């Protein structure tokens, strides 16, 4: 079968790097 | 909620500062 | 017409609460590295007291910036839980600035 | 506060209270094509369009600068052809 | 961009000038004895109130013994009064003539404006500072007392054990 | 059909205000004499 599964390795703390610019109208 | 009152938030507003003559002093920044 | 110093520097020191503006600031490297920017805000820091304090608009930043004063001897790192810490200890912080003014 | 005596408001005319109809001797009409008579029978067959007020007229209407000497002239040429 | 870029004058300050900072404010002390700016170390000295103790901003303005009020309840009263009988009779006008029912609309608003007025006057901070003030002040007294109450039923009972001990010798 | 929604709404205005003065009257005695004023602006 499946001999184990994966461990959930999630990183909500991760910050992201999202670009924002364009706010100015 | 899902109607945006102005001059009444519980954290600064980003629009406030956009509008916010700060704004246009650092565009100004120069003629200071 | 142009506003003065006064009008800028609190309006610095209101934005200042905001966490999103925090975690832009704290994003580029060079507002951080450069000694200006530490300088300045611990010239700030003397805002907490009367007359100044009764010109502010939303005193969780006075929080905010002395948090950000032990910034400089906490580290960049702990950027990312900047949020997560935040929102956690929003109670107890509100409680203990209430105690510091409601009292 | 508001309450003046000199500020009066008179009765809207005509008062839709009464007999609007009546009011001017506005029945004649109403009565010549109303829905019922006096004793509720029908009176005339209801229909929708203007083709049974033609229907008198012969004919079978199933589905519903300028010179006329020399028109006439032409047809009158055109017909001997 | 989204964040407003941070102000000028902040990247001009750096250490050095921080720690002559005093030896720049005694010279400017002893030189003076809007600022114009005219030296990059002007900044750290403290700006000055405005002499008309007022600050503007975002097109609007700013600036002892606790650190007839009849005649206004009786407005209230015959204006509540009224109002009701403005209701009743704007109500009558949508009854018979509503084609004008308006003209007195706004009117019975006004009246409900100026209540709004009279609330103005009344402003109520005082009145929190009174009931924060007599309910600690009823808990401390709760307190106290169920602390000598307790310390008395403590003394009684060792009373009694002196007098049961003294029986028994 | 109209009509008959106009004289209605009328009747049951009519009988609304009718019954509001009433009750005004019976628990205000102060403010009866412009109640019926209000009947004399209205009617």
């Amino acid at each position: 079968p499946s001999y184990s599964p994966t461990s959930p390795s999630y990183s909500p703390t991760s910050p992201s790097y999202s670009p924002t610019s364009p706010s100015y109208s | 909620k899902g109607a945006v009152g102005p001059n009444n938030f519980i954290w600064p507003a980003e629009d406030a500062l956009r509008r916010g003559m700060l704004a246009m002093a650092s565009l100004h920044s120069k003629e200071l | 017409p142009l506003p003065t110093r006064f009008e800028v520097e609190l309006e610095f020191i209101q934005s200042l609460a905001n966490i999103q503006y925090v975690t832009y600031l704290l994003t580029q490297q060079q507002i951080w590295k450069s000694p200006n920017f530490k300088n300045y805000l611990k010239y700030l820091e003397y805002w907490c007291n009367p007359p100044y304090s009764q010109c502010i608009v939303y005193p969780n930043c006075l929080f905010i910036l002395k948090l950000l004063n032990g910034f400089m001897e906490s580290a960049l790192e702990g950027l990312d839980e900047l949020p997560k810490i935040i929102q956690l200890q929003g109670p107890q912080w509100m409680n203990e600035m209430v105690e510091r003014w409601a009292n | 506060y508001y309450v003046d005596p000199e500020t009066t408001y008179t009765y809207q005319q005509p008062n839709p209270l009464q007999d609007l109809i009546s009011v001017y001797g506005l029945d004649d009409i109403s009565r010549q094509v109303a829905r019922t008579n006096l004793d509720g029978t029908k009176a005339v067959k209801l229909r929708k369009s203007y083709k049974n007020q033609i229907a008198d007229l012969s004919g079978k209407f199933s589905t519903i600068n300028f010179d006329w000497d020399l028109c006439s002239s032409v047809l009158s040429q055109f017909e001997r052809s | 961009s989204l964040y407003p870029p941070p102000p000028p004058y902040v990247k001009f300050f750096t250490q050095s000038n921080l720690e002559k900072l005093p030896k720049y404010k005694e010279k400017k002390a002893a030189s003076a004895k809007e600022e114009e700016i005219t030296c990059a170390l002007d900044y750290l000295i403290p700006p000055p109130m405005p002499k008309n103790q007022q600050y503007r901003a975002f097109g609007s303005i700013w600036q002892e013994n606790e650190s007839n009020y009849q005649y206004k309840i009786q407005e209230l009263r015959k204006l509540l009064k009224s109002l009701l009988l403005n209701y009743l009779e704007l109500i009558g006008v949508l009854s018979i003539n509503p084609d004008m029912y308006e003209r007195k609309v706004e009117n019975i608003r006004t009246i409900l404006v100026n209540i709004h007025h009279l609330l103005n006057e009344y402003r109520q901070s005082r009145e929190s500072l009174i009931m924060l003030l007599e309910e600690q002040l009823e808990y401390k007294r709760g307190e106290i007392r169920e602390i000598e109450q307790v310390c008395k039923q403590v003394h009684d009972k060792l009373t009694s054990i002196q007098d049961t001990l003294r029986t028994g010798s | 059909r109209s009509n008959q929604y106009q004289r209605g709404k009328m009747h049951g205005l009519k009988q609304l205000r009718d019954s509001l003065a009433d009750k005004i009257v019976d628990e205000f005695p102060e403010l009866k004499e412009p109640v019926e004023d209000i009947i004399k602006r209205t009617s």
